[PDB]
């Protein structure tokens, strides 16, 4: 795209939607990966 | 009609009054406009103490009529009386 | 509450409660360290909260005390100057009572956060805005330091860097007001944050809008606020109505509005007309609703004053701070020319904002280096008697008369 | 000894006082002025009420004024004053 494009507002909207989705996915994946790493560490360090 | 609210205002805005609960005979405070659990815990404690006072009275003579139990504590020294019909709370400091 | 009322509204229970209450009512009806009232209770710089993970290479942006619970400090940080990898800007909090240096919710923000304040209408969250065109809300309930939700950084919201924001309306009906550098007056719905509940492109002086760099509103007058200007044209901003906006271009300085609050001291004399203002031209003047020109001024320090927000009880005290690193609390009933409580901070470092507590019990100060220093402000100067409030109002009227008299004397005594 | 005894006799110098007893949790009083079987029985009863009030306080607030807690009932203003070493239970009047 380009600044001279007539759909600059929709392009900015799409970029914003992609950025928000990526941020939400990153946050959720960080939480889930913390949970998974905690589970793996617990299994490795658990009693028999 | 307004006698109960007037009594609550009297025993809750007396000379250093901690607050007044027109509670039922179950001990726990009725009108608790905040986290009720502290009121219910303190009122159950006071009801247990009042039953202990009744037990001591019956050890002396069970036909004694009680006005109030002048509990003295740093939180709220309660001059209250849990009853078999309701519970009127009056927690105030006599020196304050 | 029905069972509680029925236990209360029993006739026997009501009579017993009345008798017991009347009977109980009739029955029960160091010093040198405390000797710093007029010499230290008005200025006791105690709480030096400076989180080195945030305070270093960062400045203070604004501050407030939470209305839901004034035991904390809802304040933000400025742009972290030397943190290219680390977070751009976040908000710290030091509890007044509890001794915990860590903020209860370090809402780290992706952009550089402009300013922020707490909100008791929905007391679980905090709100603020960014120095790049965003306003975001974060809550102590959640477990993510990022922004819980963001205002849409589009033409609808404050595109330019909006450095002032306030949740207009209490818990009865709250609509978070936003004022932009581009003058976007935006009362935003505190619940539905997709688009602001109001989108008003504010302008004044024949639509030549000014840079509203200091928003302020009278206490309870939700229909009219006050906006400072970089061009100085502080015009009274009507808040509610069709033609609501900056109307009366009262000019009481010669520089950008440094920091201005509505002089809403409460007592016998209602001084709602007056509004304390601070200029970029070292010109701390007392503009007023009636006084189109500045009623009275103060130009002691050479450097530009940081901000002015007097306490809400005594109209005499004008809470401010010097740009050369010193406090500035001049009590009008005490003196009119010299600054009365001109306390000096350690090292004479400058600040860009300061605020008394929501109760007026302490007037904290920011820092250019980021060292948040909180100074207690006791009853030596902040305790306004109704007579003392009335005395300050009468002194203000007498000073207005004296200013008119001095203007007349200069007009008739100028050799021409 | 005589200082505490004189203090008790002064606090109970009020006429018509039911009985001011320095007491104990052991069912006997440290210094009472009533009938000996009644004094020991009321000392045990006050011991029971004292244990119940101590548990009630620790349930409510475990750092309160846990040295005295009167019972200002109409029958006897039972001023329990359980000290750290000894204890006191003063069944007193509602006047002075």
């Amino acid at each position: 795209l380009v600044w001279e494009s007539y759909k600059l507002d929709p392009y900015v909207q799409r970029l914003a939607e992609t950025v928000f989705n990526f941020q939400e996915k990153v946050d959720d994946l960080l939480i889930i990966e913390e949970k998974i790493d905690l589970e793996v560490r617990s299994l490795e360090t658990c009693m028999y | 009609m307004a006698e109960v609210e007037e009594t609550l205002k009297r025993l809750q805005s007396q000379k250093g009054v901690q607050g007044i609960i027109v509670v039922n005979t179950e001990g726990i405070p009725i009108k608790s406009t905040m986290d009720n659990p502290t009121t219910t815990q303190y009122a159950s404690l006071m009801h247990s103490f009042i039953l202990k006072a009744r037990s001591t009275v019956r050890d002396i003579d069970p036909q004694n009529d009680l006005t109030f139990l002048r509990i003295r504590s740093k939180k709220n020294e309660i001059m209250v009386a849990p009853d078999k019909d309701y519970f009127l709370i009056v927690i105030q400091n006599p020196t304050e | 509450e029905e069972e509680k009322q029925q236990i209360l509204h029993s006739e026997e229970f009501l009579s017993f409660f009345d008798h017991s209450t009347r009977i109980v009512e009739r029955a029960l009806s160091l010093e040198d360290k405390e000797g710093e009232i007029q010499a230290g209770a008005k200025l006791s710089l105690n709480r030096q909260f400076f989180d080195e993970r945030w305070s270093k290479h960062r400045v203070v942006s604004c501050l407030d005390w939470s209305s839901q619970y004034p035991e904390l400090l809802v304040a933000s940080y400025n742009n972290n100057e030397d943190a290219p990898h680390e977070p751009d800007g976040v908000a710290l909090v030091w509890n007044m009572k509890y001794k915990k240096t860590t903020p209860e919710y370090v809402f780290h923000c992706q952009s550089a956060v402009m300013s922020a304040t707490f909100a008791k209408f929905h007391p679980n969250l905090v709100v603020g805005g960014t120095y790049s065109g965003q306003i975001v809300l974060w809550d102590n309930r959640s477990n993510k330091r990022t922004p819980v939700q963001r205002t849409p950084l589009s033409a609808a919201a404050h595109t330019h860097p909006v450095y002032c924001v306030n949740v207009v309306g209490t818990q009865n009906a709250h609509n978070l007001i936003s004022i932009s550098t581009d003058g976007k007056i935006c009362s935003w719905s505190l619940d539905m944050l997709s688009h602001p509940q109001d989108s008003m492109e504010l302008v004044h002086k024949q639509s030549k809008a000014v840079a509203v760099t200091s928003m302020s509103f009278p206490v309870g007058d939700v229909n009219n606020f006050v906006v400072g200007s970089e061009e100085g044209s502080v015009y009274t901003a009507c808040r509610h109505g069709s033609k609501a906006g900056i109307s009366e271009m009262f000019e009481g300085h010669q520089g950008p509005i440094t920091g201005i609050h509505c002089h809403a001291a409460v007592g016998a004399v209602d001084f709602s007309h007056l509004f304390v203002t601070s200029s970029f031209d070292w010109t701390v003047k007392l503009w007023s609703t009636k006084n189109n020109k500045p009623l009275y001024s103060f130009e002691d320090n050479a450097g530009y004053v940081y901000d002015v927000m007097w306490s809400p009880t005594h109209p005499a005290l004008f809470a401010c701070v010097d740009g050369m690193g010193r406090l500035d609390l001049w009590n009008l009933n005490n003196d009119t020319e010299v600054p009365t409580a001109s306390i000096s901070v350690e090292g004479n470092p400058a600040l860009n904002r300061v605020r008394w507590t929501h109760s007026g019990r302490e007037i904290a100060v920011g820092d250019s280096e980021g060292q948040i220093v909180i100074y207690d402000v006791g009853e030596q100067i902040a305790v306004p008697r109704n007579d003392e409030w009335a005395r300050f109002g009468r002194t203000l009227a007498e000073i207005n008369a004296n200013r008119a008299d001095a203007e007349e004397e200069a007009a008739t005594r100028i050799p021409a």
